[PDB]
């Protein structure tokens, strides 16, 4: 077992060739008398971090050495004004890693059509699937100009279908556009007229953090195509949580930052080529985003579109041009979002509630 | 035959800091003034915290008015913000309304 | 094209770039132009902007204003100024936009008597506006004939007058949402003369009980959340044939009175969570109603507080049919 | 020692409101005592087991003694067998065997292929995703595997050796149903609505019926009583022949009926 007071980096090492196997990970205090600094400090002993396994899980494991730095940086704080320890339990395990559900498919090649479900009643909307969790849950937001604040629960794919709804969370801020994702049990809704990321809990029901997007445009001032202040967008991937927005010192191009989703952090930042005005769409695989080009109702001498023509890699940092084809049966593309887990994108496309199949390469680099 | 004017704040709200889980208070005073709320980050504070005390300055002749708000740890940790639990208040007037300093409680 | 703004397209971008003025250079092919989060004053309004027809929706939020913008573009439909500090409002500078539809003063310092009276009655055109977390004492009295969406929530409002919702008839939603608000504080029949009313919403203020004469001619939509109802009257509900959504949550409701909600046929949902319920003989109607309700109205909240015996449980089911009640 | 199908479940007893929203309550159905072993639900916090002496102390709050577990418990599959409390380790597929008379542990089983923390637990969830029931035909583990589609899996293990005594395979999934208890190796899946679902009106019934002697499953309505809507955990004592039902913050007990329709 090891041990580590607050802002001090623990040291985790497995003799040989073998793997770290974390058992029981707390970040907080237990035992008053482990740390000594001061004792107005030591009086509350009842500090707890639920996350603190989901955490150095990501990291310690399938590794032989680990330093994870126990601060503000790796570890969101449970209560202020108390120093904090972490007690982490591990075993030595072989080296054998876990394939497909964490693992990349390849370089996307084509993107065919899927199912149909319903024709929905609003026009813009979207709809996601929480991949960390092995349900067949099926979130549902419609969205409607100044006036989105309802997330409604569907048990299975047919309930989604018939409209049988299983809960209706209660938001307490208002939702700015069509850009919201699931990821472990909570909601990284974006906020009406500001450029903050909203963490909402659904197990809890309460909000558990706000992250400003530093230099982020908001409130249809930087939105996609059709507009409906889809400013940001929260895509999910084999790397994790991503936030795409634009910036005016990138001139309204496409800045793509990965969101820690425990401590509410930008973990790097990259700037594109293309505009988000200019694009109807965009969702991240692998840490490649992929533009979205598509023909919307009322376009004056203009057929160009249903194309993906950007191509970004953030362990790279290059960009292509690309001619991928999109499928754009109806012309309002809202929202598109793609799922690691089952490899399908959730797309909302003029009233209609559509799913999309996808292809890819052999070889990724 | 009295003068008219935008309520004059002179005991603006001071920063506050939580010591040994004991909640502090925050101190308002404005002239003229009738009715004295807080807005806790954006949004208003219910009436039943609000503690009122109408007491007329020696000082001064037109009417004072002070009112008191407890800020408790818990209403601090559960707050989970963008920015620090800040307080600011607002007097009203026969002609309008105004604003006083953001006391941030830590 | 100005210099320090950087345009594209058909859109001029002048948002966060310290500016305390509107650039100079704008050109007559602009749509959309966002001055947003600066520090432009109301007095740094050059009147060439009035000439630009082509502009047609102006974001300002999160500046550092005082008054309504004067001499702004003549042809404008939406307008954003939210986040700022407006504290006055004038007759000539709404006279200016006559083709004004939508507008947002959001977070603002708004008070009564700051507002000219009828400044909003000039924007002839003005559907949608909004007037949300300002330092309104109470509802103006100069408001748009042909306004189809009044908000007017998170303010000080205590008293409403029966002349202030006068030639509202076009009027569909109504938010009037965290506020300190009572029984005492509402005109006899003040809501009445709005039959064009789809939604009206009271949550998070102090009512004793549910405003009498309400319209029940297009009215879908009534949610009246946190509030300290002791009971509803048979009067509160009746006429309302048209109501499919009804929300009586978190308040302080022991016993319903038979025959409340007789009048409700449309009704599809209808929310009772957090309330003292005390379980005796009066609930015995409530038990036999939802049993054989249709799978068109779902009815949930109702769970009972008092007695001790019978504490927690779900009105929906009877146990030893109520006990020795019947 | 069977009594039969069963018909009807009712109500029967209230003990007392506790202060958890989660939580289990089982009686060792092998010893003749009185003794009422408690179980209060708190996410990644549970770690103790409390004894009672009689109902009399269980309503009043005098607890006889507390054994402190030395793994942490995942989820309200909480069972006792023959003076030995059997439960699920946390983040792990492993029954935990823990002699009560001597206060150490006496083994570990791994039970193969089957989903652990909130991988496939029960409707309301809470890390339910392995449950434990006891029957006059011996200790029995509901689960659910990825091979079977996230569906209820029954197997009957041994309570000395920890091993698995055969696997049986359903057709009802686990995250739509809201408990599950063995009755003379049938299983008795329970379907209800919960708390904070406005949407939902639906009746509570038992829909699913799965016998292992005939490997034959069956539809079924038999009405569930519910007083209360975040049924926690339901457990069956074949010496009583009644339900320990923990709904929401209260604690109560179920009455059931038999039929003599059995082969
Ligand atoms: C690639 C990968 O993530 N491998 C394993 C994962 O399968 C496992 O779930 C996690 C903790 O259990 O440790 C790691
Ligand atoms: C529990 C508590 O602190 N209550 C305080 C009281 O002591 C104080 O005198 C009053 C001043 O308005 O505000 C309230
Ligand atoms: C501008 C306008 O239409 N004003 C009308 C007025 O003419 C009418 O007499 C009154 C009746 O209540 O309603 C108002
Ligand atoms: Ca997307
Ligand atoms: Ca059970
Ligand atoms: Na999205
Ligand atoms: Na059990």
């Amino acid at each position: 077992r090891e041990l580590s007071c607050e802002s001090y980096p623990i040291e985790l090492r497995c003799p040989g060739t073998d793997v770290i196997m974390i058992e029981s990970a707390n970040y907080g205090r237990t035992d008053d008398k482990i740390c000594d600094s001061d004792p107005a400090q030591m009086e509350n002993i009842r500090c707890y971090l639920p996350d603190a396994y989901k955490i150095m899980s990501q990291r310690c494991n399938n590794r032989t050495q680990c330093a994870v730095v126990a601060g503000p940086d790796v570890f969101p704080d449970p209560c202020p004004g108390t120093y904090k320890y972490l007690e982490v339990q591990y075993e030595c395990v072989p080296y054998k890693v876990e394939q497909k559900v964490f693992l990349c498919p390849g370089l996307l090649k084509g993107v065919y059509q899927s199912e149909h479900l319903f024709e929905s009643d609003h026009q813009s909307g979207a709809w996601c699937k929480d991949p960390l969790q092995a349900s067949d849950k099926i979130y549902y937001m419609p969205w409607t100009p100044y006036r989105t604040d309802t997330l409604t629960e569907y048990s299975s794919k047919d309930d989604f279908i018939a409209g049988r709804p299983t809960t209706t969370y209660k938001l307490p801020h208002r939702v700015d556009g069509t850009g919201f994702v699931v990821y472990d049990g909570a909601l990284f809704f974006n906020k009406e007229r500001t450029r903050n990321i909203v963490k909402f809990d659904l197990r809890t029901r309460i909000k558990s953090g706000e992250a400003i997007i530093a230099n982020a445009n908001y409130h249809d001032t930087s939105p996609y195509r059709w507009g409906g202040k889809s400013d940001i967008d929260l895509a999910v991937d084999e790397n994790g949580l991503w936030v795409i927005y634009a910036t005016e010192q990138n001139n309204g191009k496409i800045v793509i930052s990965q969101l820690n989703p425990y401590t509410l952090r930008i973990e790097g930042t990259w700037d594109t080529a293309y505009d988000k005005r200019s694009a109807s769409n965009a969702f991240m695989i692998c840490g490649i985003l992929y533009v979205v080009k598509s023909v919307y109702e009322d376009d004056d001498n203009e057929a160009t579109g249903n194309k993906i023509d950007y191509i970004y890699n953030t362990d790279q940092s290059k960009d292509s041009l690309v001619d991928v084809p999109f499928p754009n049966s109806y012309q309002y593309i809202a929202a598109v979002d793609y799922n690691p887990r089952d490899n399908l994108l959730y797309v909302w496309n003029n009233y209609h509630v559509v799913k999309y199949s996808l292809d890819f390469g052999p070889l990724d680099g | 035959s009295a003068p008219g004017t935008l309520p004059h704040f002179i005991e603006e709200p001071e920063d506050a800091y939580i010591i040994k889980s004991n909640p502090i208070a925050l101190r308002c005073k404005a002239r003229p003034a009738m009715q004295i709320f807080f807005k806790c980050n954006g949004e208003w504070v219910h009436q039943n915290e609000h503690v009122s005390e109408e007491s007329l300055d020696e000082s001064s002749g037109l009417k004072v008015r002070e009112v008191f708000i407890n800020v408790t740890r818990q209403q601090v940790e559960d707050f989970h913000g963008p920015e620090d639990y800040w307080c600011q208040c607002v007097a009203w007037s026969h002609l309008g309304t105004s604003k006083s300093r953001k006391a941030s409680v830590r | 094209c100005p210099s320090v703004c950087r345009c594209d397209r058909n859109f001029v971008y002048c948002n966060e770039r310290s500016l305390t003025s509107v650039p100079l250079g704008i050109p007559e092919g602009v749509t959309v132009l966002y001055l947003h989060n600066n520090q432009i004053n109301n007095a740094g309004f050059p009147a060439e902007l009035h000439n630009v027809q082509s502009v047609h929706t102006v974001y300002l939020y999160g500046n550092q204003l005082d008054e309504f913008p004067m001499n702004l573009p003549k042809n404008v439909r939406v307008l954003h100024l939210q986040e700022n500090n407006i504290q006055t409002i004038s007759r000539a500078a709404l006279a200016q936009l006559l083709k004004l539809e939508e507008l947002h003063l959001d977070d603002n310092s708004i008070s009564t008597v700051g507002v000219e009276d009828g400044a909003f009655r000039e924007a002839i055109s003005l559907k949608l506006l909004f007037l949300s977390k300002n330092h309104l004492s109470s509802v103006p009295v100069g408001l748009p004939v042909d306004l189809q969406e009044l908000r007017v929530d998170e303010n000080r409002i205590a008293v409403i007058s029966d002349m202030a919702f006068q030639n509202l008839t076009s009027l569909e939603r109504l938010i009037v949402d965290g506020n300190l608000l009572t029984n005492k504080g509402i005109a006899e029949g003040t809501f009445s003369h709005l039959t064009k009313l789809k939604e009206f919403s009271i949550v998070r203020n102090s009512l004793s009980h549910p405003p009498p004469d309400l319209p029940g001619t297009h009215l879908i939509r009534l949610y009246l959340q946190d509030n300290q109802i002791n009971h509803i009257p048979l009067t509160a509900f009746a006429n309302l044939r048209k109501l499919e959504r009804l929300d009586i949550s978190n308040n302080q409701l022991r016993m319903l009175t038979q025959g409340v909600f007789d009048h409700l046929s449309n009704l599809k949902q209808l929310t009772a969570r957090n309330n003292p319920w005390f379980c005796d003989c009066s609930i015995k109607w409530v038990t036999e109603w939802l049993k054989y309700i249709p799978s068109s109205l779902n009815v949930r909240g109702f769970m009972c507080q008092g007695p001790e015996q019978v504490r927690g449980m779900a009105v929906r089911e009877l146990n030893m049919n109520l006990l020795s009640c019947p």
